[PDB]
């Protein structure tokens, strides 16, 4: 196994991971330019990305240091949502620094040293640019509407965001201080328009067994079950699948019917008007639920039967291991109703009040799953925005603010730490270059002016990639929540600092 | 880099003009055929945009964008497959330099996609409204386009049949897009051109009813996606006899399926039955289907699914894949349904009249032989297409690429009116319109170089009069020899250039 | 056939060795830098602890092969210097090489290194304190078990791991000899918690068999029934389906299980716990019917486990249903059923005071690699006191002791003369290479910070204060709280000075032409 | 950039191999060099103490060492290799220390600190011995003369060296008895047996034939004056075309000058050292033989040596034309003696004169200049090592041996400094063990028996002593009669310290066009 010493791994660390920070910063900003997605080894079919996380997920990279970023990318993208393309570049921004610093004789120990303290200096300046908006519900309304769709900006489909973010803020407006994304039932379902993407108050199922089970019911008891029917679960009502004798295989079906039929009983005898099964429902027990006033929905959504268990107050049957014994889902309203082109089974009267079904309606699924990809990262920031209602002034504003802050701190520090810390806030100054140069406008003008603006200090005028020029952050909607920034300010310098301690790399590959 | 992406997008910019150039000297019938060797290594002689790009092709992203272009033109229109590919490389010249001229490619695109908006604004302004409710003005710009274009012979017969289908399927005044979904292109084998018909109910390809009713009134349209044969293992029926002592015991329960579902057809009642093919459906018991026929339901056994699809949605015969789904209601109700050996030779089940979603008409392409049936296709269809363009964007316009050269003249000055860093953009944009008729004034012969010179000036002078006669290929009138663009044939190709280009300019 | 002569072999032994030694010296201290491992599969892992990473490193070259084998015995007793031996074993290496290239025999100075190793040992043994106690060690163990965690996994002190790592030793330290061994306590990695979430257990623990969660989770007595025999009907890793001569015989089959449950519960009840540890995972449809008869059976757990948890109590496993015996059943001071993680089920926690032949610190982590290097932390904090148990002993420095250790060996060179003066030249400096090579991977001049304590060793003797592993501005090996068993440093010397001599073993470097393939 | 290192390394490289090819030293080692040059010229060279200077080497640091080769030879005249043998002893540590993370600056004072402490310890191993002592003169000469050309004529040269120094001796432990002072002159004929110490000033001139003064009563030479005569300094309008009138000019030219030379003898001059210039012809060959008619020792084109020594000793200046007569700026002379031993050689001996309390003029003789130079360079270096003992009164271990004593003990000061350069000192403190084992270098087969012993031979002898390098056998390096004043070795270290420290500042690429 081959030992990579300092510069071998470290250059290999830069070339990939900084370029990994590049094609993603090529996507940084909505005017971060579209990157045609050229996949590695499979799927020649090409999307075109305004968000670099795709590339990271689409294109695999051989650089191990770059293999780290995609995960850190997914750290943001999953945990924090937005900040995904950004966490990758700021590290590369700090890596571009260590390009010199290493060859400039600075040991990566020191390179972490300043960035250890410097990370908070920006955090603290971004704690200073952290100011609570959303301290009022109307604020919170528009504070969501601020950073809700702001999450959707670079992300390829910012257009239906008009209808989407209104949906996205309403469901979280309904959360009312208690973030629940499981009480939001996420259904990406084709049909109708994309502006026909919808938010139900209640639960819902994209699964419809059909109209051969009762469609609408009031005061309905929903059985939440993995209970099988043709599947032959426990508690013999009549012969299940087995051979106990010559003719015992024949005693199966008719008594399996009775078993299916008393697996109506056990299921029905809950008193249900709806039986929602995450597993199969055979047609006779199905239709015998349809004859029992029970709506039996086959193989209903895993997450749905799970959220129906969460939002509606249901318990899973333990896979019929509670033949009569399982607590029901209880939703006073059953609606089999068409959102889009598809009849979907709506459930209201559910246990949770925040319980909602956001129905994302694809006019095409490429935008639909994209709506769902743009949906939750907002909801990620939103639940964050819920818990901490606040903003930070983006578009380079707080960047340059933090830049002028940490640098002037890198000016009052400047021991071994500033060697990193001057290298630190320059990245805070270098990302404002990225979006504006993505915007195709001189940063050296704007940045160095944004510098002056934030060398005067600023919460307001910041580089607006919408305008492509320096402009207000008043909470204009391009003012970012403190939610993602702190996470990126945490997550970004890490992978840099992470590779900073391991230049030594032993490779048996 | 953006430059490696540039060099990529230049390669995109380049290859997008590369194979699309075979389309450019192919513009119109005066545009020329290109013999095209194929991945199979076969010469293919094609003058048209949709065929050339989609027939022999390569792996480059531009080639991916090529096939999108006429196709996006097709779903919009089906008319202007070539022209939509002519506008790309036009802009691709307007595009490439602005990079090299120091303009950011989003600014280049947000120019051109906006330059589109302001630009194509005056197209409809230059344009003229025509009546989409009146059959003639429909048939006019339908056939006037067909007079401007190749298909005449059975069109002037079936272009009114087109509009006869169109007039039937036009509910509103803008006539929506006249979705050809409201129309049904169908083909009978025997018969001549004049046998081409328009039926509110749906004509069905062949039919099979053995003991059954050949013509049935107020006809419940049955759908059997189930079987008339008990489910198969080694046979069509459920009978497999390995023992007689068991066969008496097998006798008992095999008697139902042939009876029940068959009778269930007339238990729910059916005047008709749609049944997919004995290959499309496991087994169809004829011994059951005979009694099923003999119940005097109208059985079309082994019927194609895509007609069933058009039966399901357009005349409202709702899906029955199952007995749980088989009811009298999910049956369509055919005001008449008839097996028709008439209109030449061969059987066709004709639902004649129906309760239908939309306005459903089946236009059955027919001709003395198969190609003459195929001659009847674009005879109905091309007019339907130029109509569905004329209706989707209501106004008509004088065609022939004059509005290209016409508004190419103007938007430049209006680009120049914009100032900003995109004036040079939008002007380059505006210029690109000129090359489409250039190639046209090229391909039709002689001098394109002159043609657009005076025209764009004539378009500051006479405009709509002086233009490119596709026959003449020079300064002329598309009004004097009538060349009409139903706006959507133009309005289609407008954004499709800018869109993929905006993408491929934004593409890294 | 390849034939190397003298230095040639050596020079061939020099190539990767120093290169491998080079990777060690930038790993020295928090000043140092971890060694990432990309596997033969390509698996990218940050690692350390040379024998560990030298086991991950594929040893083709010969001298590296002992670096896995030598450093093995290094990590066991000590826990540190495994990354530090190859430093000196690489540092003392080209010491002899250049001497051999000065014309100095392998016959000559090679003894002098060991001859200087003992006197450096002899010198070391004075430095700081050969003395600790079960109380004193704790603070060295604190500043060990703070930083041992606080180097590898986190940099912060995690106390619940820190002193539980040392007390785990201290729990079995006084079980034998006043000396634990490194197996005599165990570190069990599983992640249900965070890093700080851990279980100090005086016996082994497992995740209990749960055939359904709603069935009651119970624990009783002090004792456990460890079972090869049936606890309830046993199942031998083999399906048993449902075959009954009548529809009534299925419900008649239902009683057979439950009655044989309680019967063999009653047969386990009198013997040990009411709980199983059963070498046979039985039918979980039936097991939760016994979990409905409660008294939870621990089943579907390894055949080695019934062996493990038995011997960990000093007990046995009941081989046959007729062999059921309390001694053939395992034990504990307390068997308790405690939740593994916060949310998950309750693992059976067997805390064994009826004997502890392994006191298992069970550890949780936010992730493996952290709980790994938290484990891999614990092991060293466990290994360092495995020195302490034998002699309670420590020292402060690699940049305090060695520069001082060298300082004796230093002028002792010209006190040698002829043969080993060039050895104790090349020995003493090779000692000071480590503070050099650590000052190397520090932000400081490896010459000047070595010059630092050089002047200091021209001043202070046996220093508790030496250069910075912890990378501070002040260099105090006591107040950097870099703490290493003077056994370990001594043993390290013995182990680090070892390999270089060993490449001299016999006169035969002779190969058929394959010394590596 | 990379430019400084490589050539600086090359400065450490190209000069080292030259300095490494150096040490064959002290007697019978290696094989003779019959040297085809870089140009192909074939040349025989032995006893590399002289070959150092003789060696022709290019490259910046490599030619530096030949220029550094005289550094020991220029002031001292004993153990000329001592600086060149250690010229690579510093280049030993140079590579390592540049590669050790130690700055060329930190390496610069390293040479100093090693030089500073080195010459310090050498004083401890310098045994002070009397500056005027006949023995410490004779034996210093002897020991040298033993190593120098003549080992027999030493017994003649050593006291003559003593007697030459003890005449000019300005007894001190500081600078005295300079080389400008003692005048070492060569005379064809006689013998090294007849090489004569002469207290008085002896000018070596080309004297016309004989029948001239070997006798007393002479006014000294060094005259620049021409003799003005018709057809010399005087106008003659006699035109030369025909042979007779061309004949009339030389006769008045020749007949007149013989009165001038009488006026020159009238000055009391039996000797004229005539300027190598020409006022016209200055003194013509008419004038010169007319001078020889007056028994006036006369050399036209006299050497610069007898011009300055006659100014230094006899106190002589030119005198004017002898018609103008003289200012008597000619110094005091009495015996003008041309020794003819078998007639060989023209030697002007002034016995009694003005003298600056100094300038013994020793006449070095023999059958040939080769026999003469057997004594001359030997008596010179005998004078020199005596001068060195007059310069520094002491005798230390000869032949580079004490540097190995200085080796171990500077390794102790490697600890006492405790600095970054203490390591530098350490690397070089072990780089002074190289010479004795390396002096054995070049001769033969089954080598290694010499090497680590000569290292250990002092090491085993603690800080006291080891085998002599020039004598042999286990003894004190210091007291042998291989002995040199402390000057020679503290010179060598001082000399190589600087020029090799310049290498540390040698950087980039810069060349005068």
């Amino acid at each position: 196994a081959d030992e990579e010493r300092a510069e071998t791994a470290r250059l290999t660390s830069f070339i990939g991971a900084i370029a990994i920070g590049d094609l993603v910063k090529s996507t940084l900003g909505p005017k971060g330019m579209d990157k045609i997605l050229l996949s590695s080894g499979r799927d020649a079919s090409l999307m075109v990305t305004n968000d670099g996380a795709t590339i990271l997920k689409n294109i695999g990279v051989d650089n191990p240091a770059a293999k780290v970023l995609v995960d850190m990318s997914r750290v943001q993208d999953d945990e924090v949502g937005d900040g995904t393309t950004s966490v990758t570049v700021l590290a590369a921004e700090l890596l571009r620094e260590a390009e010199s610093l290493i060859a400039k004789k600075i040991h990566p120990q020191t390179i972490i040293a300043g960035w250890r303290e410097a990370t908070k200096a920006a955090r603290e300046a971004l704690l200073s640019s952290a100011v609570d908006h959303g301290s009022d519900e109307v604020k919170f309304r528009q504070d969501l509407m601020n950073i809700a769709g702001t999450t959707l900006s670079s992300k390829l489909l910012t257009h239906h965001k008009d209808h989407f973010t209104k949906l996205a803020v309403e469901a979280v407006l309904r959360l009312k201080g208690s973030g629940n994304l499981e009480a939001i039932h996420i259904i990406k379902k084709l049909g109708g328009s994309l502006a026909d993407s919808y938010l139900d108050e209640g639960f819902l199922l994209d699964k419809k067994i059909g109209v051969n089970q009762p469609k609408r019911i009031e005061n309905a008891k929903i059985l939440i079950a993995n209970t099988g029917m043709d599947t032959d679960k426990i508690k013999i009502f009549g012969s299940r699948v087995r051979v106990d004798s010559t003719a015992k295989v024949a005693e199966i079906e008719h008594a399996e019917k009775e078993k299916m039929k008393e697996k109506v009983e056990r299921i029905l005898k809950h008193g249900i008007n709806c039986f929602i099964n995450r597993q199969l429902i055979y047609n006779y027990p199905e239709q015998l639920f349809g004859a029992a006033g029970v709506m039996a929905i086959e193989h209903a959504d895993f997450a749905g039967v799970e959220r129906l268990a969460l939002v509606t107050g249901g318990e899973i049957a333990s896979t019929f291991d509670h033949p009569e014994l399982v607590k029901l889902g209880s939703c006073k309203l059953i609606e089999e109703v068409m959102i889009g082109e598809d009849k979907l089974i709506h459930f209201s009267g559910v246990a949770l009040g925040e319980a909602c079904t956001i129905v994302l309606r694809g006019a095409t699924q490429q935008i639909l799953d994209e709506a769902e990809r743009s949906l939750h990262d907002a909801l990620c920031v939103l639940a964050q925005t819920v818990k901490d209602s606040r903003t930070v002034y983006g578009g380079g504003c707080s960047e340059m603010l933090m830049a002028h802050a940490v640098t002037q701190l890198a000016n009052r520090t400047p021991g071994k730490e500033a060697v990193a810390m001057e290298s630190y806030a320059k990245a805070l100054r270098m990302l404002p270059t990225i979006i504006a140069d993505n915007a195709g406008y001189d940063s050296a003008d704007l940045v160095a002016q944004l510098r002056a603006a934030h060398s005067e200090g600023n919460t307001t005028a910041g580089l607006d990639m919408r305008e492509g020029t320096i402009g207000d952050m008043a909470i204009l909607g391009i003012t970012e929540s403190f939610q993602v920034k702190r996470q990126v300010l945490l997550s970004a310098a890490e992978a840099a600092e992470v590779i900073l301690r391991v230049d030594n790399i032993i490779k048996a590959a | 880099d953006r430059d490696k992406p540039a060099q990529i997008r230049f390669s995109n910019i380049s290859a997008a003009k590369a194979v699309a150039d075979a389309i450019r000297t192919s513009l119109g019938p005066k545009g020329m055929d290109k013999m095209i060797q194929d991945g199979k290594g076969d010469v293919t002689i094609t003058n048209d945009g949709a065929t050339i790009l989609k027939q022999m092709q390569v792996l480059h992203p531009a080639a991916r964008m090529l096939v999108e272009l006429s196709k996006a033109q097709d779903i919009e229109a089906g008319d202007g497959t070539t022209s939509v590919v002519i506008i790309a490389g036009s802009l691709l010249d307007s595009c490439t330099k602005l990079l090299q001229k120091g303009i950011h490619p989003t600014i280049i695109s947000e120019s051109f996609q906006k330059a589109l908006e302001k630009g194509i604004e005056i197209l409809t302004d230059m344009s003229r409204p025509v009546e989409l409710s009146d059959r003639e003005t429909l048939l006019n710009s339908a056939t006037t386009s067909l007079n401007s274009k190749v298909v005449s012979q059975y069109s002037s017969l079936l272009s009114p049949m087109s509009v006869n289908a169109v007039m039937k399927v036009i509910d509103p005044a803008t006539a929506t897009s006249v979705d050809l979904r409201d129309i049904k292109i169908v083909k009978k084998l025997g018969g001549t051109i004049d046998d081409c018909e328009l039926v509110e109910g749906l004509v069905l390809t062949q039919k099979v009813s053995n003991s059954g009713i050949t013509r049935v009134e107020k006809a419940k349209i049955g759908l059997i996606q189930f079987c008339l044969s008990a489910p198969k293992t080694d046979m069509d029926n459920q009978i497999v006899v390995s023992d007689y002592a068991q066969m008496d015991r097998v006798l008992r329960e095999e008697r139902a399926y042939i009876l029940n579902l068959v009778k269930q057809i007339k238990k729910t009642g059916c005047n008709v039955l749609l049944i997919q093919k004995s290959i499309l459906r496991d087994a169809l018991s004829d011994l059951a289907l005979h009694f099923l026929n003999k119940m005097k339901i109208m059985v079309i056994k082994d019927i194609e699914r895509e007609d069933i699809e058009f039966i399901c949605k357009t005349i409202g015969t709702k899906p029955v894949a199952h007995i749980d789904q088989f009811t009298a209601d999910m049956l369509g109700s055919a005001e008449l349904a008839e097996e028709v050996n008439l209109n030449g030779s061969g059987k066709l089940l004709k639902i004649t009249g129906c309760a239908s979603p939309g306005k459903t008409v089946t236009i059955v392409v027919r001709g003395s032989n198969k190609l003459v049936i195929e001659e009847a296709e674009r005879s109905i269809h091309d007019a339907l297409c130029v109509i569905r363009c004329l209706v989707k964007k209501r106004a008509l316009i004088a065609g022939g690429g004059a509005p290209e050269i016409e508004l190419a003249l103007r938007l430049t000055e209006y680009s120049r009116t914009l100032s900003g860093m995109e004036s040079y953009c939008v002007r380059a944009f505006a210029d690109a319109m000129e090359v489409i008729p250039s190639t046209l004034a090229e391909n039709a012969g002689l001098n394109p170089i002159s043609t657009v010179t005076e025209l764009r000036n004539r378009h500051a002078q006479g405009e709509k009069t002086a233009g490119i006669n596709v026959r003449k290929g020079g300064i002329s009138n598309i009004l004097e020899e009538l060349v009409v663009q139903p706006l959507l044939v133009s309005v289609s190709a407008l954004t499709l250039a800018t869109e993929t280009v905006r993408s491929i300019l934004k593409i890294d | 056939k390849s034939r190397l002569m003298g230095l040639e072999a050596l020079k061939s032994h020099i190539m990767a060795a120093k290169a491998v030694a080079n990777t060690m010296r930038t790993s020295l201290g928090p000043n140092g830098l971890d060694k990432m491992m990309v596997d033969k599969d390509g698996d990218v892992t940050v690692t350390n602890d040379g024998a560990t990473i030298l086991s991950m490193m594929d040893v083709d070259h010969q001298i590296a092969k002992l670096m896995v084998e030598l450093s093995k015995s290094q990590d066991d007793e000590i826990g540190d210097g495994t990354t530090g031996v190859v430093v000196l074993a690489g540092a003392l290496l080209e010491e002899a090489e250049q001497l051999l290239d000065r014309g100095i025999h392998p016959i000559r100075i090679a003894d002098g290194y060991e001859q200087a190793a003992r006197v450096a040992i002899e010198h070391l043994d004075k430095i700081s304190d050969s003395v600790l106690v079960d109380i004193k060690d704790t603070e060295p163990l604190i500043q060990t078990a703070k930083t041992t965690l606080g180097s590898k996994v986190v940099n912060s002190c995690h106390r619940q791991m820190a002193e539980i790592a040392v007390n785990a030793v201290l729990t079995v330290a006084d079980m034998e000899r006043r000396d634990v061994d490194f197996e005599l306590i165990k570190v069990e990695g599983k992640v249900g918690g965070r890093l700080e979430d851990t279980k100090l257990i005086k016996g082994v623990i497992v995740d209990k068999d749960f055939s359904h969660p709603q069935m009651p989770k119970k624990v009783e007595d002090a004792k456990i029934a460890i079972l090869t025999c049936p606890f309830e009907p046993p199942k031998p890793k083999t399906k048993h389906k449902l075959d009954v001569t009548s529809v009534e015989d299925y419900k008649a089959l239902q009683k057979y299980e439950k009655e044989k449950f309680e019967e063999m519960i009653q047969q386990i009840k009198e013997t040990g716990a009411n709980l199983a540890i059963c070498q046979w995972g039985f039918d979980d449809e039936a097991n939760h019917l016994l979990l409905q008869n409660n008294l939870p059976a621990v089943r579907w757990v390894g055949g080695p486990e019934i062996e493990l948890i038995a011997i960990a109590t000093g007990g046995r496993i009941v081989p046959r249903f007729s062999e059921l015996t309390a001694e053939k059943l395992g034990f504990a001071g307390l068997v308790q059923e405690i939740s593994f993680g916060t949310t998950k089920d309750k693992m059976l926690v067997i805390e064994q005071c009826k004997n502890s032949r392994a006191v298992t610190i069970f550890i949780r982590g936010g992730n493996k690699m952290i709980i790994e290097e938290a484990k891999r932390s614990l092991h060293d904090a466990l290994c360092v006191i495995r020195n302490l148990i034998r002699d309670n002993r420590v020292v402060y420095g690699g940049g305090a002791a060695e520069i001082s250790c060298a300082l004796a060996v230093s002028q002792e060179a010209d006190k040698c003369p002829t043969l080993e003066q060039y050895a104790m030249r090349a020995f003493a400096d090779a000692l000071e290479v480590i503070p050099m090579a650590l000052s190397e991977n520090s932000g400081m001049n490896p010459i000047q910070t070595m010059t630092e304590v050089r002047a200091r060793q021209v001043k202070e003797m046996n220093p508790a204060l030496g250069i910075d592993c912890l990378h501070k501005g002040t260099n105090d090996m006591k107040q950097q709280h870099v703490i290493e068993t003077l056994i370990g440093k001594k043993q390290q010397i013995s182990l680090a000075t070892q390999m270089v001599r060993m490449i001299l073993k016999i006169d035969d470097i002779r190969k058929p032409g394959e010394s590596e393939e």
